[PDB]
């Protein structure tokens, strides 16, 4: 016997925009 | 102005004042001021304009 816990990937989308002269 | 059982009559002083626009605006936005933070000789600053 032996039990194991394999990491699998995964993502998440993360979008960010600018702001001109901090206004 | 007078005072009877069967009959009265009353005056009123009304003031106006009127304002006459030069301009009218409709489509407005509020400013907000975020900055930007810097790192500097060891501090850390806010700036903005
Ligand atoms: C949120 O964004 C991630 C971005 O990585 C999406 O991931 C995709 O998911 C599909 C399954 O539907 C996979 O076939 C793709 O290979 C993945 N890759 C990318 C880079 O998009 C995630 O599924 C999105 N989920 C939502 C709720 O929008």
């Amino acid at each position: 016997s032996l039990r194991m816990q394999h990491p699998v990937p995964k993502y998440v989308e993360v979008n960010m925009t600018s702001i001109p002269q901090g206004v | 102005t007078h005072s009877s059982p069967t009959a009265t009559a009353w005056e009123i002083g009304l003031y106006y004042e009127l304002v006459i626009p030069k301009h009218i605006y409709l489509n407005n936005w509020n400013v907000v001021n975020i900055g930007h933070l810097v790192k500097s000789a060891g501090q850390l600053t806010h700036v903005t304009i």
